[PDB]
C-alpha cells in the first residue's frame, strides 16, 4: 500500500527503490448472476498473476524483483543514454515507446536463458 | 335504451370514397358487434358488413369484398366505414345496425364471448349515399 | 349461400284481422331466423329471433312458428301500428341476406 | 564501453486502458433491499486513496466502459429482485370504476369494483380499490368500465412490499491486477489530460437513484458549476450540469392512505390503495425560490462560456414520463410539473405532482411493474445536484430525459479502468554471471 | 543477545479461527435422494484424526459459524431439490365432505369429493380423496364446503414420490489451507478449553434428522449424561441433552393404506390416500420403561448439580410444531404426543398420535410442503439420543425446540473450523551469507 | 495439512522434525449448490496458497522451507532471547503474542532483502 | 559403483488416459441461434501446427466418455436456451375441427379453439391449421379433437429470436491437455492406432440430428468404412460411413402462411395460415444409380466379416423411430426411407409428413413446438452414413438406436489425454 | 494464465535424447454465458486447470529445481526399481515406456527426493548456523 501506485510519475532512477509489490492480491450467494461473475472475475485474477508468474520462470528470474540478463543492448530498439533513460525519462513512455519491439525483446531472453541451461546441463553432466 | 346517429352521407362522383360513420350514444360499447345495411329505394334490405365487438371477426357481403373497409373505435364509441371505390349501383340508403350484446356463458370466472350473432338489435335513423 | 323468400308478395287485411305471412329457406335452418317490420319513413324494428322469442319492445301480438323451415309470423290482431313492411332474415350463418319483402293494405 | 545488457523488472508501475467487470461494494425483513446480498459484499469500509505526483492522463467519460457496464447490471438485478413476486395477470378484468365521488370529490382519481379469483380457485368476489386516473384508461365514451393501463401489451409484476426501494450507496471495486485512477481538477472537463490524478482499489459511495431532468442526491463540483457534454455544438447530444451549490427539495404526499390487501388468489395478494383518513390535498414540492433563482442564474452564467441570451424552455411534450421530473421517494414513484422552473432567460416556488403505480422507468420497453402504496404520511429531503438539458441550435434550453445511462454518467466521470502490466525491460550495465 | 536475526520457518504449526466455505463428503452412495450427495467429494480414505497433543485450546458451541451457515445452507437443498416438482396450486378448490366410514369409526378424516380440472385446462372432472382433519379446514360453520389449510398463505410443492428424503451420513469438509479441529473431553459442557484436542480433514457422519423435543438417530456420547446450555440461569437458552445409552423407539402407521393418483393438469400427477386395507388402528410410538425410566432419572441427577429433586411435565402450549413431538418415518411425518413420556417427578409407555400430509418444517413459514402418502404398512425402528429441553426459570422442565437449528448443535458442538497459519518469523544466531 | 500439525506442542525446534509439507493447494454437476460451494471454495483455497508463497518468493527464500534473513531482532518486539523460546515454548503462543508488530517485520524483510539485490547488481554493473 | 543419480526433466513426453470437461471453440444479429458463439468461447478456428511419428496408441470410441460429458452437455444447452419464451399450457383446450376441404387436401385439419382475448372477462374463438400427427381423438363421432401432448407435459413454442441452425464446434480440452487424433485411413474405430497425431481443439463438428442416416456428417478418406462394438452379437447399432457422399434435396412446395395468436398476455402463439399457391405433400430426392452405387460399396465390407447381403425397411417402433426424421429450414421432418433400402445383392422419391410437436430424445418429459417458416421449404446436404443394424440369408435394415450414436460418427478420431510433463531418470550427472 | 507450456509435444514418439533440445520451442513469443454448461463446465475445467499447474510447481517447489527446466540431483539410483542400463533405457527407449516401467516405484523415488531435498536444505542450514 506504501506503493502501489504512488511511484509512477517519478523518473525511473527514482522510481525502481519503489516497486513495493505493484500486483498485489465472504461467500456470494450461489443463483445469482453476480455469483458467478464474480467468482469468474477472481478466477481472471489467477490467470493475470501466473502469467507474469511463468514467464519469470521461464526467464530464469524466478523469486527476484530485479535480475540482469545474458544478452546486450541494440540501439535500433532505442538510443537513449544512462541519463536519458533513468534520470529524465518515466516508466510509462518506456513502455510508449518500447511497444513496437517488445516482441524481439521476449525472444532474445526466451533462447538465451534456453541455450545456457543445456550448457549449465552439460557442466552437470561432468 | 340505445341509440345511434350517422353522418358523411351524401352525392359523389363514381370511384370514390366517400366514407360512412356511425355513433353509439349508449353504454356498454365494448361488447356490441355492428353491422352495416343497405337498402336501394324499393328493394329488400341487403347485407354489407359486420365487426365484432373486438373487431377480430370482420366480414362482408362478396358483392363487395375487397372494396369496402368497416372499422371501429371503442375509445370514442364509433363505427366508422372506410368505403372506397364506390360505384353508382351501391346507390341506397345506409344503416349501421349492432347485433346483440355478446352472450353471457358464466361458467369459469366471468365470459363474454364473440360471436357475430347476427340479430341486428336497433338500427340507427339512417343516411344516404349516392353515386352519379 | 342460404337463398331466402317470402309469398305472398303483399296480402290485405284491416284492424282486428288475424295476419300471417310466410318465409322459406332453400337450405335447412335449425331455429335461427327473424323478423323485422319497417314502418316507411323510419329504419327497420326488430320483432322475433331464434323463430319464437319476441323482442324486448315489441307489444306481443306477435308470434312465429319456429319449427320446421317453413317458418311464418302471425298476428292475432291487426293494428294501424302493425300496417306496415315486413322482413324475414336467417341468422344461421353467413353471408346474411334479407327475403324480398312482403307488405299489409286495407281489405 | 557502454556495455549495456537487457534487464527485467517486475513491479515497474506502467498501465494500459483496459476493460473488465468490476465486482459491487455496498454500506449494511429477509432480503431486506434492492441491494443486499444478492449481488454485493455486504458492509465494506471507504478504504484509502493512493496520491500520485507529475503524473498525466487522458480520460473520456463518454467512451468510459464503466457506465455501459453499470446499465445491464442496474436492469438484471431490479429483473431478480422481481423474479419471486406475483405476476399481476388475474387483476386483468373489466372494472366497474365510477367518480370517486367521497369526500374525508377529488381529481386525478377512481373508485373501482371488479371480480376476483379468491383463494379458491371457484367463486368470484366483489372486491374493490382506489387507482389513480395515470393508471387505468376508459373503454367508452360514456367513461365507464374502465381498464389498466398496461394489461394489452404486457402484464407486469407487482413490487413486493418487503424488499425497501432505497438507493443505499456502492462502491465498484476492480480485480487485483487492475486500477481505478481517479481524476482531481477543480474544473474538470469530461475529457482530455488530468494533471491532476489519483488512484483508488473501490470508488467512492454512488447513491444510484433513478430520475429524469433533475440529478438527486449526486455527487458536486468544488465550485464554479461545471457543464459537460459529448460537443457542446452539436445539439441532439445530451448537456449534463452538475451544481455546485445544492438547492433543497422537499416532496410529500400529505395524505394518510391506507393499505388494502386483496386476495388476488391462491397463496397471491395484490395491495391497492385503500379509504383515504385525514384532509384531503394533492401531492407536490417545495423547492426555494432565491436559491434555484441563483442557481439557474450560474449555470446560464457558465453555459455562456460556449455561447459566445440563453431561455429556459418548458418539457418537450409527448409522454408523461419524459416530459416530467419522474424519481422515487422511498417507495412511490413521484411525477412531478417543472414547467415553473425552465421559464426563464437572461421565498417558495411549488411544483404540483402525479403519482403512477402502473410504471416502465426505462426507455427499454421490456419491462414493467406495480409499485405498492406506502401506508401514511411520506415526505423525502433531497438535494438537486445536476440538470439535464436539450438543445434545438438565443438557445432554449429544455429540461433533459434522453436516454438512462446519462445519470451515471453523472457520477463516474471521474474514474478510468486500467490494467497493470508490471513487467518492465530496459537496458543497464550489469551483466549476469 | 548476539544481535540475533530474523527468520523465516514456512511450516509452522499454528493456526487462527476462520469462517469459510466448507462443502459436501459422504461414503460411497446409492439412490437418488432430496440431497445433492452426488458423490460430493468421495469420504476419506482410512480417517486421518491426528491428535494435538499438550495444545490448549476452546470450543464455543453457541458462538460457533457453523451451524448458522449451515441450517441457511440445508433449507437450500430442499428448495433446490424441489423446484421441478408440481405445486399444487390447482388443487386449491372447494371440497365436499362428508364424516369417513369404512368396514371395521376411525377419526380425523373426512372423504372428500372435489372438482379439479383433467389433463385439459378447460375441462373439469369429479374427484375424491381422503383427507387428514388437521390438514383440512370449513370454509364456513354450515358444515360442509371444506378447504385445504394452505390455500390462504400459500399453495406448496408435493414432494416428487420419485426422490427420497432419508437421512444420509454427511461429512462437512473444511477446504485445503483449513482444518476441522475436534474436541474429545469427557465432560465437555459446551463451552471453554478442551484438554485434548486433534483434528481432521472432515467431520464424522451427521446426519440431517429433522426432529422435535427429542433427536433421533444422534451421535451417542461415549459415557455419562451431559447437559449443554448458552447459560443455565435464563429460561430463555434451550436445555440440549445428550443421552449416553440410547433408549430404542418404535413407530408405525398399522393401516395398509393405498395410493390413489390423481390427474390435475398438462404433466401434473398428484397423490392422496385411498382405499385402505386391513382394519383401523391408531399410529403411535413405542418406547420401553426401564430404558426410559432410567435415563429421565438419570439426566435428572446431572441436571440438578446446577440446581444443588427435579420435576418433568408436558409441553406448555403453541402451534403443533412445537407443542408436540414432529418427526419422520418412512415418507410421512409425524407428530406425535408425548404427554406420558414426561409423566414423572423426583413395559413400555404407548403414544397414540397422528399424520399429516402438509408441513412447514421451518421456521421459513411461507414455505411448505406436501407429502403424497406412502403405499403399504409402515414401520421404523430409531434410536434416541438427545431431548431439547426448556426450564421455567425442585425445578420443572418441559420439552421445548421452536428452532430447529439446535438438532445440528448436538452434533456440531464437537468440532471448530481453523485456518492454517504456515509462516512465523523468530530471531535466530543465522546472518544470511 | 492434517498431519502436519503433529508437532504441535513440541517447542519451536521440532517444526524441522517429522518432515512434511502443508495441504498442497468426481466431476458433479454444475448449478447443485455444491459444485458451486466446491468449485468457490477451491479458488478460494488456491488465493490462500499464492500469497503465502509470493511471500517467500518477495523475500528471498521460495523453495526453501527455512531460510534466514539479514535484519536484526529489536527489544521492543520482544526481549526473550533464543534460549528463553525454543526450549520453552511453542508457535501458537508466540504468534498470538507477537502479532501487533508482525507488519512491521514483514517490511522490513522485503527492502532489506531487496536492497541486497540493488546491491548484487550494482556490484555486478562494476 | 555405476555411478549414477536421479536427473528430473520438466516438459517430458508422457500422457496418462483421462476423463475431463471440455470446452467449447466456434467460428464467428443478436442472440442468432441455439448453438451461441456468444456462449460458446471462440478462441481459434486454426490451431494445427501439429505433427508425430513412431507412436502407437489404443482407442475405443465406443467408450470414449468425451461423447458422454458432450451428450449431456448438448442436451443441457438445449433445454437452457428454451427458458425465456412461452409456456403453452393455455392452448390446452378441447378443439373442434372440420375437413381442410377446398379453399380438398388431407393431413391438416381446420381446427378451432377458445382462447382467452386481453382481458380475462371476454374471450374469442380462433382458428388453425394442425397436423394429425399433433392431435389425438377423445370422441369416436369424429370431432372434439385433443392436443397429442397434453397428458405428458406443457409444451414450449421454438420462439424464432433463436434459431436451431448448426454452426461447426470446435471441441477444445482445457490447459493440461491434449486430444489424439488418430489419422488413418481404414482406421475402424477400436485397437491400436499407428499413425496418429494430436491437436488443442477437434475440427468443426456439425451438431446434426437426425435417425437411419447421417447428414453433413464426416467422411472417411477412401472406401466406405464400418464400426462396431461386436459383430457376432446383434445388440448394438452398426454404424457406417461414406467416402462417396450422395446429395439429397429436400422441400415443402407449398407457400404456406403465419398466423399469430395472443394466446396469453404479452405471449404470441404462432399456427399456420392459409396456403398459398399449388398444394404437395413434402418429398425428398436422392438419384437413382448415384444412391443404389453405395450400397454396393458397404456390402463389400459387411462380407468382409462375413462369410449375399440384403437391406430392408424399417424394422419396427413408433413413428418417431421407424423413419428418417430430421431438421430442414427450421421445420422438422419424419420420412420413410422404405424407397431405398429395398434392394437384395432419374429421382427415386420419399413421401413423408411434419410434424410441429416433437419430443426426438427418449426423453418425454420435454416438448418442443416448432412453429411454421413461412413459404416453401428446400434444403440439400450430404449424406455420409447409416445407422443399420443386423437381422440375422443375412438381411440388415436401417436402425436408429439412442441418439448419442449419431455423435461418434464425429469424434471417433479424437481421444483427450493428459500430460504428465514431469519425467525422471538415472544419469551419471550429478548436482554440485 | 497456467500455460501448458510445452504441451502438444515435439517429436513424442523417438527416443529420450530428443527432449533436451526439442523444449527450445517459444512461449508466447468475454462476458461468457452465465447460466449454461458453457459457463459453469468452461469455469471448472479452468480452476481444476490451474489446480494441476500449481501442483506441478509444488513437487518442483521440493525437488527443489524450480526455475528450470531439467536439473541432476544427489540421491543415488536404488537398483530395487529396475537395473537399466544407460544405453538400455536413454538410448534405446521412449518415454512412455520408462514411465508405463517404474510408475510401481515412482512414487518411492518421489519420496525418496523430498526427504533428501529437506535433509539436504536443513544440513545446510545447520551450516550456516555456525
Ligand atoms: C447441411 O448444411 C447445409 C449447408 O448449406 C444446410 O443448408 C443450408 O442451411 C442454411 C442455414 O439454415 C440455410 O439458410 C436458410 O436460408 C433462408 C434464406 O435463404 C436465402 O438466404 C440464404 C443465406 O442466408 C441463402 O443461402 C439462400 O440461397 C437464400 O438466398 C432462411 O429461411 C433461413 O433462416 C434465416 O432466416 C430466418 C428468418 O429471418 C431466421 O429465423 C433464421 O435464423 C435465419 O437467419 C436460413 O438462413 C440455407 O438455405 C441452406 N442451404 C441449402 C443449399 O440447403 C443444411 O440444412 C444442412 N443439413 C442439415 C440436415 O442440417
Ligand atoms: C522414427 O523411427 C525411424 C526408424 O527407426 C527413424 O528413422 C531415421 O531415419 C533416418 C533416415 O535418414 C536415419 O538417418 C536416422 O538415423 C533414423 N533415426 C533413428 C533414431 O534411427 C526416425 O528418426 C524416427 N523418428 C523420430 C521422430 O524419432
Ligand atoms: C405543468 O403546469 C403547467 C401550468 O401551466 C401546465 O400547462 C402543464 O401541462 C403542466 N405539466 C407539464 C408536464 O408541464
Ligand atoms: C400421568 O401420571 C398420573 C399420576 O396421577 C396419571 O393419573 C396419568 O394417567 C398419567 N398419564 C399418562 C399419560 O401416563
Amino acid at each position: 500500500f506504501f506503493g502501489f501506485l504512488g511511484a509512477a510519475g517519478s523518473t525511473m532512477g527514482a522510481a525502481s527503490n519503489t516497486l513495493t509489490v505493484q500486483a498485489r492480491q465472504q461467500q456470494l450467494l450461489r443463483l445469482g448472476v453476480w455469483g458467478f461473475k464474480q467468482l469468474q472475475a477472481r478466477v481472471l485474477a489467477l490467470e493475470r498473476y501466473l502469467e507474469v508468474q511463468q514467464l519469470l520462470g521461464i526467464w530464469g528470474c524466478s523469486g527476484k524483483l530485479i535480475c540482469c540478463t545474458t544478452v546486450p543492448w541494440n540501439s535500433t530498439w532505442s538510443n537513449k543514454n544512462y541519463t536519458d533513460i533513468w534520470d529524465n525519462m518515466t516508466w510509462l513512455q518506456w513502455d510508449r515507446e518500447i511497444g513496437n519491439y517488445t516482441d524481439e525483446i521476449y525472444r532474445l531472453i526466451e533462447e538465451s536463458q534456453f541455450q545456457q541451461e543445456i550448457n549449465e546441463q552439460d557442466l552437470l553432466a561432468l | 335504451e340505445v341509440q345511434l346517429v350517422e353522418s358523411g352521407g351524401g352525392l359523389v362522383q363514381p370511384g370514390g370514397s366517400l366514407r360512412l360513420s356511425c355513433t353509439f350514444s349508449g353504454r356498454s360499447y365494448h361488447n356490441y358487434g355492428m353491422a352495416w345495411v343497405r337498402q336501394a329505394p324499393g328493394k329488400g334490405l341487403e347485407w354489407v358488413s359486420s365487426i365484432s365487438s373486438g373487431s377480430s371477426y370482420t366480414d362482408y357481403i362478396g358483392s363487395v369484398r375487397g372494396r369496402f373497409t368497416i372499422s371501429r373505435e371503442n375509445a370514442m364509441n364509433s363505427l366508422s366505414l372506410h368505403m372506397n371505390s364506390l360505384r353508382a349501383e351501391d346507390t341506397g340508403v345506409y344503416f349501421c345496425a349492432s347485433q346483440g350484446p355478446d352472450p353471457w356463458y358464466e361458467d369459469d370466472f366471468g365470459y363474454h364471448y364473440e360471436v357475430l350473432s347476427n340479430r341486428f338489435d336497433v338500427w340507427g335513423p339512417g343516411v344516404l349515399v349516392t353515386v352519379s | 349461400d342460404i337463398q331466402m323468400t317470402q309469398s305472398p308478395s303483399s296480402l290485405s287485411a284491416s284492424v282486428g284481422d288475424r295476419v300471417t305471412i310466410t318465409c322459406r329457406a332453400s337450405q335447412t335452418v335449425s331455429s335461427n331466423l327473424a323478423w323485422y317490420q319497417q314502418k316507411p319513413g323510419k329504419a327497420p324494428k326488430f320483432l322475433i329471433y331464434d323463430s319464437s322469442t319476441l323482442a324486448t319492445g315489441v307489444p306481443s301480438r306477435f308470434s312465429g312458428s319456429g319449427s320446421g323451415t317453413e317458418f311464418t309470423l302471425t298476428i292475432s290482431s291487426l293494428q294501424p301500428e302493425d300496417f306496415a313492411t315486413y322482413y324475414c332474415q336467417q341468422h344461421y350463418s353467413r353471408p346474411v341476406t334479407f327475403g324480398g319483402g312482403t307488405k299489409v293494405e286495407i281489405k | 564501453a557502454e556495455n549495456l545488457w537487457v534487464t527485467v523488472y517486475y513491479g515497474v508501475p506502467v498501465w494500459r486502458e483496459a476493460d473488465t467487470t468490476l465486482f459491487c461494494a455496498s454500506d449494511a425483513t429477509e432480503a431486506h433491499n434492492v441491494w443486499a446480498t444478492h449481488a454485493c459484499v455486504p458492509t465494506d469500509p471507504n478504504p484509502q486513496e493512493i496520491y500520485l505526483e507529475n503524473v498525466t492522463e487522458n480520460f473520456n467519460m463518454w467512451k468510459n466502459n464503466m457506465v455501459e457496464q453499470m446499465h445491464t447490471d442496474i436492469i438484471s438485478l431490479w429483473d431478480e429482485s422481481l423474479k419471486p413476486c406475483v405476476k399481476l395477470t388475474p387483476l386483468c378484468v373489466t372494472l366497474d370504476c365510477q367518480a370517486f365521488n367521497s369526500s374525508s370529490a377529488m381529481q386525478e382519481m377512481k373508485n373501482c369494483s371488479f371480480n376476483v379469483t379468491t383463494e379458491l380457485r371457484d367463486k368470484k368476489k366483489k372486491e374493490y380499490s382506489l387507482f389513480y386516473k395515470l393508471d387505468i384508461v376508459q373503454i367508452n365514451k360514456n367513461g365507464r368500465q374502465y381498464r389498466l393501463i398496461n394489461c394489452n401489451t404486457s402484464a407486469c409484476t407487482q413490487i413486493c412490499p418487503k424488499v425497501s426501494f432505497e438507493p443505499i450507496p456502492i462502491h465498484f471495486c476492480a480485480p487485483a491486477g487492475f486500477a481505478i485512477l481517479k481524476c482531481n481538477e477543480k474544473h474538470f472537463n469530461g475529457t482530455g489530460p488530468c494533471k491532476n490524478v489519483s488512484t483508488v482499489q473501490c470508488t467512492h459511495g454512488i447513491k444510484p437513484v433513478v430520475s429524469t431532468q433533475l440529478l438527486l442526491n449526486g455527487s458536486l463540483a468544488e465550485e464554479e458549476v461545471v457543464i459537460r457534454s459529448e460537443n457542446i455544438t452539436d445539439n441532439a447530444k445530451t448537456i449534463i450540469v452538475q451544481l455546485a451549490k445544492p438547492v433543497k427539495i422537499n416532496c410529500t404526499r400529505p395524505n394518510n392512505m391506507t393499505r388494502k390487501s386483496i386476495r388476488i388468489g391462491p397463496g397471491q395478494t395484490f395491495y391497492a390503495l385503500g379509504d383515504i383518513i385525514g384532509n384531503i390535498r394533492k401531492p407536490y414540492c417545495n423547492v426555494s425560490k432565491r436559491e434555484w433563482n441563483n442557481t439557474l442564474q450560474q449555470v446560464a452564467a457558465q453555459l455562456r462560456k460556449s455561447f459566445n441570451t440563453i431561455v429556459f424552455e418548458k418539457s418537450s411534450g409527448g409522454d408523461l414520463e419524459v416530459t416530467t421530473h419522474s424519481f422515487n421517494c422511498g417507495g412511490e414513484f413521484f411525477y412531478c410539473n417543472t414547467s415553473g422552473l425552465f421559464n426563464s432567460t437572461w421565498d417558495t416556488i411549488t411544483l404540483q405532482c402525479r403519482i403512477k403505480q402502473i410504471i416502465n422507468m426505462w426507455q427499454r420497453v421490456g419491462r414493467c411493474m406495480y409499485a405498492p402504496p406506502i401506508p401514511g404520511v411520506i415526505r423525502c429531503e433531497s438535494n438537486i445536484t445536476g440538470l439535464l438539458l436539450t438543445r434545438d441550435g438565443n438557445e432554449t434550453f429544455r429540461p433533459g430525459g434522453g436516454d438512462m445511462r446519462d445519470n451515471w454518467r453523472s457520477e463516474l466521470y471521474k474514474y478510468k479502468v486500467v490494467q497493470i502490466e508490471p513487467l518492465g525491460v530496459a537496458p543497464t550495465h550489469c551483466k549476469r554471471r
